[PDB]
RNA sequence: UGCCUGGCGGCCGUAGCGCGGUGGUCCCACCUGACCCCAUGCCGAACUCAGAAGUGAAACGCCGUAGCGCCGAUGGUAGUGUGGGGUCUCCCCAUGCGAGAGUAGGGAACUGCCAGGCAU
RNA sequence: UCCUCCUAAAGAGUAACGGAGGAGCACGAAGGUUGGCUAAUCCUGGUCGGACAUCAGGAGGUUAGUGCAAUGGCAUAAGCCAGCUUGACUGCGAGCGUGACGGCGCGAGCAGGUGCGAAAGCAGGUCAUAGUGAUCCGGUGGUUCUGAAUGGAAGGGCCAUC
RNA sequence: CCGACUUACCAACCCGAUGCAAACUGCGAAUACCGGAGAAUGUUAUCACGGGAGACACACGGCGGGUGCUAACGUCCGUC
């Protein structure tokens, strides 16, 4: 939670003087991270993905959520029940802790970097985004994984609308245009 | 009509037995049920015959 | 040819009737036990008194005098009985 | 040809032409046909009256049809005996009721309307009359 | 939502016990309270109830919201029944899972007399 | 006795949606933390436990308001049982029953038991 | 031969070489019980990824789902998931429905012995309606029955089965 | 590097106005049927059991329909 203390001590103050909410908790806060990857070539070979999950499993210390195809595809060749995708959500301090190492590590380890997009906020104020590679996170070692993978992330927020949404990431020092 | 009757006799020795059906191309392995003997009237197992 | 032979019908099939309906109606005095009316799927709701069977059938359980209502936010159909 | 693009069923039941009509009134345009009797309609019937109506009015105005062939009638073919099951689809109509209203007419003045109506009348096995649109 | 699935969860529990006629002991729990009522079988009469928000239970409970208050209401409410001259009743955990207090208040109810 | 609140019903849209406002003494909800009781195909989100710092934001309750949902006559029409007629693919007359849609309107529920808080 | 709908005229039933479709199974879990859960579709945003795969939010409210046709039914789900398990129990059976009959179906409750649940309770197969074949003749196992002078035995009977 | 417009093209969903349906129903009769009570009328007209049958080729007319051509002294059902 080293920086869900940082939250609490100015960022809630911040946006109550800026915004004229009326309740302390009117400051939206970050409820839940999801770690969404889905492989989609499971079908070819379904030992990439027990690999693939053991990767997400060292980026974030959780074990992911294998999910299923909940429908039949003939585009993509997938029948329901079939695993597909690799799922985490963080809540609380692991959520504060991987926000953190992103942000702080990760995030200018991005390759050809020009900083993050702010559009991307479905209407409603929850981020989501896609990086386009997966070495960038020094909990996996390099060279000791088979291929690169990237992955979704997604802040789901409280907040109702993008421009308070905006504050909050803003208000993390989150890359903004 | 892939299934096929089986006897399902009691393991008590009684002789008394049920039929039933099973399919034998899957699920290869013997069936085991507690059911109940109207001879000794308990409950033994009933093992796999026929 | 002098006569031009047909076709025939795909159609000549079909299954017997079930009988089934209400057999007793309101007001009807039954024993325990008696039919009240046969079922595909619940149409009309055990109440009171009133056991379903695994078609559906609703038979009377108890002695009394048959009465249908109308109950639940759903506005379904119940089937219970004054015990008389 | 008017005629449904797709059906639910190939084949109905004759049934019976009874009552009278829905839609008495001229709803969209300003003059209109109204079936004064009942009968069928076919459709080579609808779109003959058609024909003549819309080229009796040089192309001008617009011109609704208030009508569809939507039940469909089987006829059994030459020398054939009856049974072996029923006929095969041969055409389309409506069933027309005393008041329904079949053609509208807009965009065209009164005097012209009443005489394009009198050629389309004659193409129609059901007697008609001619109407206007009222306030209700 | 919230109060929605729990009625939801509680629906079969109480229609079934409608239909067999019992007596029935209503729990309900909030996170500063949890609360205990014996419904008529008819459903519309309450015969007794027992509650942390009351002037009597209170003083010595320390800390409403605790399986200690649980039992507390629980043997009150097991008393108050049993000195009414009911002695029989059906268990309606109102869609909670029979785990924490709602284990508890029966618990408490079962040393005290009630048959359930 | 009046108001507010919680629970269990009656009832099953005149009762449900929408829009606007309003409440934290108690209550309710959000909420704090979690080796633990207990739980997550992972996740204290839900469930559970330990608590009461903050807040009525959401939710929930209440108040107001017809943009809907809904209820809805009178009259007429359709149909129709019995008997009798015609120009008999369909109608008509005597008599009985009499819709559906629509219209004028109504309408922001009413109510029972208990428990608590405020006031008298 | 059997099941579903319409014809079939608002109880039941109702014909035609009338209009349309299916069945001759499947499952030891896809059954029992306890606990838990709730879709289709569309919009917005998001790595490969696009109309359409997995993810977040919203709308919407069953427009989904049901092992297989159709109708009726299903949220307290009868739909989805997990733990435990064999009640897919044995002898009966008030009463009732439906058939000319053979027969078919429903059933509370009783007894014995069980499973799940803390308990009230639920369970005598499956959301229901097709998945079927009389009698004779034999085969197999058991049996407190019979056994052509008697004691056996063969054969027969009864029960369970092919 | 993500963009912002535009025109007389196509245009799904949705809205307003229209109809149609044996295998459509958010509505819905008249009758018919089942049951309870009451009077009057009816040579028990009702049920059960037993002795004896015949009959199981129907026809037309009305009304409600399928089939045929709302053709047939056609054909197939319901009801009188
Ligand atoms: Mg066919
Ligand atoms: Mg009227
Ligand atoms: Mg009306
Ligand atoms: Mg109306
Ligand atoms: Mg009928
Ligand atoms: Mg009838
Ligand atoms: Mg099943
Ligand atoms: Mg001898
Ligand atoms: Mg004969
Ligand atoms: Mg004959
Ligand atoms: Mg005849
Ligand atoms: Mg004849």
């Amino acid at each position: 939670a080293k920086l869900h203390d940082y939250y609490k001590d100015e960022v809630v103050k911040k946006l109550m003087t800026e915004f004229n909410y009326n309740s302390v908790m009117q400051v939206p806060r970050v409820e839940k991270i999801t770690l969404n990857m889905g492989v989609g070539e499971a079908i070819a070979d379904k030992k990439l993905l027990d690999n693939a999950a053991a990767d997400l499993a060292a980026i974030s210390g959780q074990k992911p959520l294998i999910t299923k195809a909940r429908k039949s595809v003939a585009g993509f060749k997938i029948r329901q029940g079939y695993p597909i995708g690799c799922k985490v959500t963080l809540r609380g301090e692991r959520m504060w802790e991987f926000f953190e190492r992103l942000i702080t590590i990760a995030v200018p380890r991005i390759r050809d970097f020009r900083g993050l997009s702010a559009k991307s906020f479905d209407g409603r104020g929850n981020y989501s985004m896609g990086v386009r590679e997966q070495i960038i996170f020094p909990e996996i070692d390099y060279d000791k994984v088979d291929r690169v993978r990237g992955l979704d992330i997604t802040i789901t927020t409280t907040a109702k609308s993008d421009e308070e949404g905006r504050a909050l990431l803003a208000a993390f020092d989150f890359p903004f245009r | 009509g892939i299934r096929e009757k089986i006897k399902l006799v009691s393991s008590a020795g009684t002789g008394h037995f049920y039929t039933t059906t099973k399919n034998k191309r899957t699920k290869p392995e013997k069936l085991e049920l507690k059911k109940f003997d109207p001879v000794v009237r308990q409950h033994v197992i009933y093992k796999e015959a026929k | 040819a002098h006569k031009k032979a047909g076709g025939s019908t795909r159609n000549g099939r079909d299954s017997e009737a079930k009988r089934l309906g209400v057999k007793r109606f309101g007001g009807e005095s039954v024993l325990a036990g008696s039919i009240i009316v046969r079922q595909r799927g619940t149409k009309f709701h055990a109440g009171a008194n009133v056991g379903c069977g695994r078609d559906h059938t609703l038979f009377a359980k108890a002695d009394g005098k048959v009465k249908f209502e109308v109950k639940g936010p759903k506005n379904r159909k119940f089937i219970s009985i004054e015990a008389e | 040809m008017l005629q449904p693009k797709r059906t639910k069923f190939r084949k109905m039941h004759k049934g019976r032409n009874r009552g009278l009509a829905q839609g008495t009134d001229v709803s969209f345009g300003s003059f209109g046909l109204k079936a004064v009797g009942r009968g069928r309609l076919t459709a080579r019937q609808i779109e003959a009256a058609r024909r003549a109506m819309t080229r009796a009015v040089k192309r001008q105005g617009k011109i609704w049809i208030r009508v569809f062939p939507d039940k469909p009638i089987t006829e059994k073919p030459l020398a054939v005996r009856m049974g072996k099951g029923k006929g095969n689809v041969e055409y389309w109509v409506a069933l027309i009721q005393p008041g329904k209203v079949l053609y509208e007419m807009d965009g065209v003045p009164e005097e012209l309307a009443r005489e394009a109506f009198k050629l389309a009348a004659a193409k129609l096995p059901i007697k008609t009359t001619f109407v206007t649109k009222t306030v209700m | 939502d919230k109060k929605s699935a729990r009625i939801r969860r509680a629906t079969r529990a109480r229609r079934k016990l409608q239909e067999l006629g019992a007596t029935r002991l209503v729990v309900h729990r909030t996170p500063r309270h949890i609360y205990a009522q014996v419904i008529a079988p008819n459903g519309s009469e309450v015969l007794v109830a027992a509650s942390t928000v009351e002037k009597a239970i209170a003083e010595q409970l320390k800390y409403t919201g605790n399986k200690d208050a649980a039992a507390a209401v629980g043997k009150a409410v097991a008393e108050r029944a049993l000195e009414k001259g009911i002695k029989d009743v059906s268990f309606d955990r109102s869609g909670f899972q029979y785990h924490g207090r709602v284990q508890a208040l029966a618990d408490a109810a079962r040393e005290a007399g009630l048959q359930f």
